[PDB]
RNA sequence: GAGCUGUAAGCAAGCUUUGAUCCGGAGAUUUCCGAAUGGGGAAACCCACCACUCGUAAUGGAGUGGUAUCCAUAUCUGAAUUCAUAGGAUAUGAGAAGGCAGACCCGGGGAACUGAAACAUCUAAGUACCCGGAGGAAGAGAAAGCAAAUGCGAUUCCCUGAGUAGCGGCGAGCGAAACGGGAUCAGCCCAAACCAAGAGGCUUGCCUCUUGGGGUUGUAGGACACUCUGUAGGAGUUACAAAGGAACGAGGUAGAUGAAGAGGUCUGGAAAGGCCCGCCAUAGGAGGUAACAGCCCUGUAGUCAAAACUUCGUUCUCUCCUGAGUGGAUCCUGAGUACGGCGGAACACGUGAAAUUCCGUCGGAAUCCGGGAGGACCAUCUCCCAAGGCUAAAUACUCCCUAGUGACCGAUAGUGAACCAGUACCGUGAGGGAAAGGUGAAAAGCACCCCGGAAGGGGAGUGAAAGAGAUCCUGAAACCGUGUGCC
RNA sequence: UGAGUAGCGAAAGAGGGGUGAGAAUCCCCUCCACCGAAUGCCUAAGGUUUCCUGAGGAAGGCUCGUCCGCUCAGGGUUAGUCGGGACCUAAGCCGAGGCCGAAAGGCGUAGGCGAUGGACAACAGGUUGAUAUUCCUGUACCACCUCCUCACCAUUUGAGCA
RNA sequence: GCGAGGUGAGAGGUGCCCGUACCGCAAACCGACACAGGUAGGCGAGGAGAGAAUCCUAAGGUGAUCGAGAGAACUCUCGUU
């Protein structure tokens, strides 16, 4: 997901995604320990999705402020 | 690069001076090509798992990039290569002609 | 340390010299006396050179 | 805190599957991380009920790739062991 | 603008013209330690309290923020003690702290070896070193000066004066300055008299203090009076008061564009080389490319380019702002100061005939009918006005960044370090401190067969070359061998 | 060069069987021999993976090597009760203010830090190739907590805490 | 001092961090070495014995990291005369 899709979404609905991001980013390590992990490509993926988020949350406090 | 992947090109020194070719792939960070039919090598690989039986594999190196000239449009001639501006778009344009080469 | 609160006179290095003119490194230590003087405007007991009290501005306190 | 945070990944090992048996669960977990946190973070994420978390630190093992010493990371291993009456992990 | 997921091959899984990787501007995130600052600690660890938040029936657990010391300011308490004050508490602080560039600068403290053919004065040397303080420069600086002219006009630095004058167990040695020629140039603000206003001691129309005005000097100036005159032209944040904004121009931090030969032919593994012909050139810098390239590539000359941040300049804005004359009634013009004795230090100058400057100690002026200097001192004359402050430039230096240069090095050299080096190694520690570059144009890095457990080799293949096959360009000598012509 | 020389660092082995390209040297067996107030068992400091398993044999091992404290993989250390901290202090160390001192600093009060000491609740058995008062079995104990239960005492000479 | 709720018993519950491998009279620590040296503390059996002496043994540990011959001088450590 890109950071101009990220700024259409509401901070409590951006904060549900990192939750969401997070509990895919855990089970992929799981998998990736289990050894059962094809694409390993997404564990990259979904660590710069989380990033991207916390940067949009971040620019608004600082707007706020 | 002056010349890219996909592009025509004549090989203008080495063994394979004179032949004509297509860059079937460019390394830019070694300023080096891979012309289809030009510069044949004979690797001589060992039994792996990807490659189960072996042999030696005719496949073509790289040479250096400055080792090939794109042809002309026009005239199928060798060409130093300019750039213009066409629709905002850069295009690259045959010093020789005038014409887009890309 | 050995400092007059006013003035600034502390302690100086320089030479003995012997009859045969042989230098070794000594101090002058200035003259203080420990006097209770008004410091930031309160009484407090502080090295003052005997100098610095010769006029009697100092007022002892 | 994330409780996912805290559980990095599952010890896969013969020693880890022989106590899988037992009812223990073997994760590597962060290295600032205390038993009680653990304890709640499987909780949390499986749904399980814990008896009690044994934890253990080990020490990172000298290691070489050619002419190149250095260490591998520290670990913090917690062994957790669930309740008679609960539903087991799925690794 | 077409590839990309670094060294780093490799498989794997992916990304990218719906613009990736990559480059530059500005942001975000930034564990723990470290001044380290909540408290502790054997740095990178441990243990808290107070808010709020998550979680639990609750304890235990978790998250975020605050919580050092000193200093400044304010407020509230106010001991012995009456008022007070000390002390305590709380709040506000982009207040301090620490680091370094092994440089340059200014101070505090300050050697010795050494030289003197010994050695003590002296030298080395105010060096090394330690300490404090800085700043981009510092220090100095607007005459109590230089001098001895029908003078000069702040300071600093360069040349020169000059190895002179001088100093000196008159030994060893140390060694100026002014004039003259240059670089650069810039001058200012106070203190005091006095005035105005306010405050608290009434000392009771006096005095002290705090603001603003006034004022700034030497053949004296100012206050004070006079008459003038200005209150917005001139000045300005580099001193001369101090903040801010816009616009325009030129730079910096990415880039863009960019002329002309695969000319023919000859060797060759390969042509940039030879030979014979062209052509471009505001471009014949450079690097690369299979041998030596202005015309193959990246470029170069020239010409362009910046959303953003940034430097400089300019203009406006903005801000601030009277400066000339005449009078000598009084008043003011830097006090424990100048200066002197004693003891030291600094001056090129070693106590000397010893001016000049500074420190300790003690003594201690005059104050315009006054004071200082002109190398003891006095007189005369000349020049100047101390004991308050500020001040750019010319000057010094380079850890760095950018571009470039060398009758500088070329792997025992050049950095200690061309390479994963302040590493390995050595030492309890401070600290000491190495060795080690080259396959090939390209991995085309030797499929396959044979001996061998392997190592290693012989073929085969690749390559121009394998006696270029991995500390793989060349491959000297010592040294070690095999063969044998003569003895 | 010396030179195939000096040396190969106190010590009892022998044979049989095995493994392997290879065995005086590795494994197994038998008998023999050595230590036994230790050459045994536990545990500090210190070391830091040397531990266990599988594979390996260039180098290291004063010989050899199929072996190893060596090389390569993978694995292994479980605590309310043990030792240390969330307890206490000694020597000493640090030290708000403070005293002293050219600078740097020296000293020192309150207050802290600091075990080698004080205090302090868990035992027996079992188990793995590698941990065990730690895991497992049985049976305990200590501190703290209250959704709860029961009893008792008490709401300003009023229990109780301290 | 603090105080409207306490105290005792039960029942239910909570209990963090660091160390834990292995060597540790040793080839793993200090001695440059797989070095006849050094290395705190606990336990330390039997016979005969006063004993932790001494000799031989127990539990338990170990056979020592060059060997095979020969059995000259000489040197060393021993025994006898
Ligand atoms: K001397
Ligand atoms: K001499
Ligand atoms: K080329
Ligand atoms: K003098
Ligand atoms: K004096
Ligand atoms: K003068
Ligand atoms: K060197
Ligand atoms: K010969
Ligand atoms: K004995
Ligand atoms: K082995
Ligand atoms: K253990
Ligand atoms: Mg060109
Ligand atoms: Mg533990
Ligand atoms: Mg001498
Ligand atoms: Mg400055
Ligand atoms: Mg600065
Ligand atoms: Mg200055
Ligand atoms: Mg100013
Ligand atoms: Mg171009
Ligand atoms: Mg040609
Ligand atoms: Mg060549
Ligand atoms: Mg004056
Ligand atoms: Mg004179
Ligand atoms: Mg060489
Ligand atoms: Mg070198
Ligand atoms: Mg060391
Ligand atoms: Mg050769
Ligand atoms: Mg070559
Ligand atoms: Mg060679
Ligand atoms: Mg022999
Ligand atoms: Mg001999
Ligand atoms: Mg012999
Ligand atoms: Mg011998
Ligand atoms: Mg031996
Ligand atoms: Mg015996
Ligand atoms: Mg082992
Ligand atoms: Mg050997
Ligand atoms: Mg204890
Ligand atoms: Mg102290
Ligand atoms: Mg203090
Ligand atoms: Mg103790
Ligand atoms: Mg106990
Ligand atoms: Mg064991
Ligand atoms: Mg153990
Ligand atoms: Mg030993
Ligand atoms: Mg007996
Ligand atoms: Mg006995
Ligand atoms: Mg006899």
């Amino acid at each position: 997901m890109k950071a101009n899709e990220i700024r259409d979404l509401t901070t409590a609905e951006i904060e549900q995604k990192v939750k969401s991001l997070k509990e895919e980013l855990f089970n992929l390590r799981f998998q990736l320990a289990t050894g059962q992990l094809e694409n390993t490509a997404r564990i990259r993926e979904v660590r710069k999705a989380i990033a991207r988020m916390k940067t949009v949350i971040r620019e608004r406090e600082i707007a706020a402020n | 690069m002056h010349v890219k992947k996909g592009d025509k090109v004549m090989v203008i020194s080495g063994k394979d001076k004179g032949k004509q070719g297509t860059i079937l792939a460019a390394f830019p960070k070694k300023d080096r090509v891979l012309v289809e039919g030009v510069n044949m090598v004979k690797k001589h690989s060992k039994p792996t798992q990807a490659n189960p039986q072996g042999g030696i594999s005719n496949q073509e190196a790289p040479i250096h990039v400055s080792n090939v000239m794109p042809l002309d449009p026009k005239t199928g001639e060798v060409t130093r290569v300019g750039y213009k501006v066409e629709d905002g778009k850069k295009v690259r344009v045959a010093k020789k002609s005038g014409q887009v080469l890309d | 340390a050995r400092k007059c609160v006013i003035t600034g006179k502390k302690t100086t290095a320089g030479n003995n010299r012997s009859h045969a003119m042989n230098a070794s490194k000594r101090t002058w230590g200035a003259n203080l006396q420990k006097v209770r003087i008004l410091v930031n405007g309160k009484p407090k007991k502080v090295y003052v050179s005997a100098r610095a009290l010769k006029s009697g501005k100092v007022e002892r306190v | 805190k994330d409780p996912r945070d805290v559980l990095k990944r599952p010890v896969i090992t013969e020693r880890s599957a022989d106590l899988m048996t037992e009812k223990k669960y073997t994760f590597e977990v962060d290295v600032r991380a205390n038993k009680t946190e653990v304890k709640d973070a499987v909780e949390s994420i499986f749904g399980v009920k814990v008896d009690k978390v044994n934890i253990m630190n080990y020490k990172g093992k000298s290691k070489r790739v050619g002419r190149y010493t250095g260490m591998t990371s520290r670990r913090r291993k917690a062994i957790v062991k669930l309740t008679a009456d609960s539903k087991e992990i799925e690794i």
